[PDB]
This record gives structure tokens, sequence and C-alpha cells, in this order.
């Protein structure tokens, strides 16, 4: 007993994508099915529902007139046609069976298929110093802004400085570009006398930057 | 979304949690509640339907109730394997939509609760010279791994130009996250201050930066 989604992947803003969901169950045609999506780090959003033989379709207002749910019971397959795709449509899309007992519930779910709505192409980061502010310690760092794709490497003083160093996981922005930050915590007394340099390498764009981070 | 759940519940192995789900007359009030378990990096799985009925394989440790416009998921004898996001769901007859809660993160506590350390950086001189402005809010060493970030321009919330990570496990099994606020240089210069407000286990840690 399973549902399996296919057709996910990369699509440009304004583009179209057709998702398919293959059902193993003989009972497929006797059941409502739905599409539910989940934006990265966010909650479940129900998208669309279709009756056993397609006589009734339901849509969330967020996808109404852009998305069309359909099914081919002869192929035991459910479809979601998505037109005029936007960045906010980026999500894992799940197909699920909707049943009624006393009330409604979704008792069978597919594994999910990632849909990425982005025109992000290879781009080197801008590197900006994050100057220490004017427990006897100062935070300083480097902002690695708007790059694609992953990864970037960051070191401090060519790897000599490790204690106090926290390189944060990158944010994947709605644009489809990444940003990350690296911070080092140092004594405030050191700022006058020590040199702090963040070493950033983004190999895909041949961008390699050594940025001195100084007070003020 | 339309149903209200607490962002975070937690207890030690062997102990119990309750997840509340709050709605209105048109959804939970008139329709049956289901509960969905989402293990890390997996599809949702049905736990409970028709308010209180368990699906096949689900132990009696999991229970559901519903009274008026609210529903409750109970979990006793907590196992590390129960760590997941839990979603309540029902039908809303106003919109004719299937609706969900925002999800509750269940942590089975493996170490003491830790409030986040917050570092907020203003835009660099170099970025402002490039006619751009980014505020950087770095959030580290928190447990459980659930936070909400809110940005303020003086006293006003800012929702536009916000990019926030999901929490990720550090080497010490605590969590890190970051949030980025994109501004025009003019917006940055015109306000007395901007604030990054990080809410963890019902307590807010705030940092503030000013152009002066
Ligand atoms: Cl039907
Ligand atoms: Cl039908
Ligand atoms: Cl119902």
């Amino acid at each position: 007993v399973q549902l399996l989604e296919s057709g996910g992947g990369l699509v440009r803003p304004g583009g179209s994508l057709r998702l398919s969901c293959a059902a193993s169950e003989f009972t497929f045609r006797y059941d409502y099915h739905v599409w539910v999506r989940q934006a990265p780090g966010k909650g479940l959003e129900w998208v669309s529902a279709i009756s056993g033989s397609g006589g009734s379709t339901y849509y969330a207002d967020s996808v109404k007139s852009r998305f069309t749910i359909s099914r081919d019971n002869s192929k035991n397959t459910l479809y979601l046609q998505m037109n005029s795709l936007r960045a906010e449509d980026t999500a894992v899309y799940y197909c699920a069976r909707l049943r009624a007992d006393l009330g409604l519930y979704m008792d069978l779910w597919g594994r999910g298929t990632l849909v990425t709505v982005s025109s992000a192409s290879t781009k080197g980061p801008s590197v900006f110093p994050l100057a220490p502010s004017s427990g006897g310690t100062a935070a300083l760092g480097c902002l690695v802004k708007d790059y694609f794709p992953e990864p970037v490497t960051v070191s401090w003083n060519s790897g000599a400085l490790t204690s106090g160093v926290h390189t944060f996981p990158a944010v994947l922005q709605s644009s489809g570009l990444y940003s990350l930050s690296s911070v080092v915590t140092v004594p405030s007394s050191s700022l006058g006398t020590q040199t702090y340099i963040c070493n950033v390498n983004h190999k895909p764009s041949n961008t390699k930057v050594d940025k001195r981070v100084e007070p003020k | 979304s339309v149903l209200t759940q607490p962002p975070s519940v937690s207890a030690a192995p062997g102990q119990k949690v309750a997840v509340s789900c709050s709605g209105s007359s048109s959804n939970i009030g008139s329709h049956y509640v289901s509960w969905y378990q989402q293990l890390p990096g997996t599809a949702p799985k049905l736990l409970i339907y028709d308010n209180s009925e368990r699906t096949s394989g689900i132990p009696d440790r999991f229970s559901g109730s519903k009274s008026g416009t609210s529903a409750t998921l109970g979990i006793t004898g907590l196992q590390t394997g129960d760590e997941a996001d839990y979603y309540c769901g029902t039908w809303d007859e106003l919109t004719s939509n299937l609706v969900f809660g925002g999800g509750t993160r269940l942590t089975v506590l493996g170490q003491p609760k830790a409030a986040p350390s917050v570092t907020l950086f203003p835009p660099s001189s170099e970025e402002l010279q490039a006619n751009k402005a980014t505020l950087v809010c770095l959030i580290s060493d928190f447990y459980p791994g659930a936070v909400t970030v809110a940005w303020k321009a003086d006293s006003s919330p800012v929702k536009a130009g916000v990019e926030t990570t999901t929490p990720s496990k550090q080497s010490n099994n605590k969590y890190a996250a970051s949030s980025y606020l994109s501004l025009t240089p003019e917006q940055w210069k015109s306000h007395r201050s901007y604030s990054c407000q990080v809410t963890h286990e019902g307590s807010t840690v705030e940092k503030t930066v000013a152009p002066t």
C-alpha cells in the first residue's frame, strides 16, 4: 500500500510543472486524494482535493486558477498541473488519500517531491566585515552574501584561529541565493594589537577573498 | 496556520506531554480532528483520526480528545523515537479547506534547557557604500531546537526582507540559527534602532543596534 510522487525539480519563476502520484491500491478510484505542500522549515499547507472520479475539485485560495488537480483512474495516477509558479510555491509536495469515517482524515501519504521555484545561477558572494562593537569579549565576523551554489569555506587567520569561531549554516533565501556568516569571539583587549582576517572561498564562481575585520 | 498549537513541548524519557490545538466554531467546533506525526526528513504519518481513534500500529501511549473548539494530543512513556513535529488537522466549513496547526516540535530532553546566545551586527560601512544594508542576527547554543525570530524598526514589526534558517544541531548537540533583515541604507539611517527578538521556550532575548 503506497503513493509515489514524481515530476519534482527546478523550475524558473513564471514556469509550469506537472506532478504525478502513482497509487498501488485497487481502491484508488473509490477514494478522494489531495496534494499537501510544506515550505522548508514551515508547516503543512493543504493545496487541492479531487473526488474518486474527478466530479468535484477543491483548491486553497493561494493556488486557485494557477493549479489544476486531475486523475486517470485507468493508470491509478493523480496529477497536479502548476502554472505561473512563484518563489512562495517552493516546497515539498505530498500526495495523500483523504477518507471519511465519522469525519475526514488523510490516512496514506507519499514520500514527497521537492519543487524549487528559482532562477538562481552561479554567483560569487559579496564579503563584508562585521566590525566588533565599541564579558570583556567582543564578537567580530564576516557576512558572505548572495552566492550560488553551495558550498563556501570560511577560515580565520588561515586556520590558525579556531577557538571562539562559529561558522553558521547558510540561509537559502526566497531568491534562491544563499548567505552565511562566521563569527569569532575574542578579548576586547586584543582588538588594538591582533589582526583578524576571514578567508572565504566559493570555488564554483572562482571567488576567493581575504577580508580584514577591524574595530569601528 | 488557521489552527493554533504551541511551537514546542518537551519532557525527559519515560515522562508525558500534552499538545493543545485551538480553533473556531467552523473548524474544530463542527468537524473531527486528526493528528499527524512528522519524523525528521520524512512525510507526515496519521496517528489519530475522529478526535480519539488510533491508526494501526500506534500504541495506547498516544491519545486524543476534543472539547468545543479545542483538541489535545497526549503522549506518555516518551521514547527518543517520538521526537518529531506533530500537526493537528480538520475541515474548515467557512473556506471549505483542509486546515492544519502550525506544528509542535516534541523534544525528548537529552541535556538541560539552554536559552539562546544572540549576536546582532549592523550593516558594514562597505555594504552601505554599495547602496545596500543587511542586519545579521546570529542565534547559538539553544536547546530544545525551536525559536521564533521577530524584527523591529524602533517599536514597529518588520516582516518584509526577512530570511531565517531552521535550527541545526551544533557539535555540542545544542542548536544554531540565523536571521537576515534586508533594508535600504535610508531605512537603516532614518530609525533610532532595529531589534532582533528571539523567543525560546516562552522567554524573549533581544539585541538592538543603532546607526549612531
Ligand atoms: Cl468519490
Ligand atoms: Cl466523482
Ligand atoms: Cl469532519
